[PDB]
């Protein structure tokens, strides 16, 4: 419940930096080079403040991410596991998984 | 590796490869959602 409330008082710049937190300094290097002094500033700023935040938080907050990259098609596989956090998300635990057996087959 | 373990790993790791595989865009799509908000 205090995960909760602190996952959804998180700015989307606080996201991203969970994001980039769980990528790893390579691919967020990556990205870094590519944003500009303002934003790398910002990102950079939460990523030394938001280090070590719960696992939980930051797995919510790829299951954002995810359900972005797929609804606008940069993430093209893997549909299973994203109907699986949907009917979750829309039916509950239990619904879902009866769902899901009639999906995979 | 728990069912949420793997599962999270599912999603990391197309997630880092999307990532590296157009970060100009992902930066961009970063400071676009940004300014959304």
């Amino acid at each position: 419940p205090k995960q909760k409330a602190q996952l959804d008082e998180l700015s989307m710049s606080e996201k991203i930096a969970i994001l980039l937190i769980q990528v790893g300094e390579d691919t967020t290097g990556e990205i870094l080079r590519h944003l500009d002094i303002d934003s790398i500033t910002e990102i950079s700023k939460q990523i030394v403040q938001l280090n070590g935040t719960d696992k939980q938080i930051g797995a919510a907050v790829l299951e954002e991410f995810f359900a972005i990259f797929q609804s606008n098609q940069y993430i093209n596989t893997g549909g299973l596991e994203y109907a699986r956090e949907l009917l979750t998300r829309t039916l509950g635990s239990e619904e879902a998984k009866k769902v899901m057996d009639k999906l995979t087959k | 590796f728990s069912e949420e373990e793997v599962r999270y790993e599912i999603i990391l790791e197309k997630i880092r490869g999307t990532l590296k595989e157009r970060p100009d865009e992902i930066a961009m799509l970063f400071k676009l959602l940004i300014k959304d908000e």
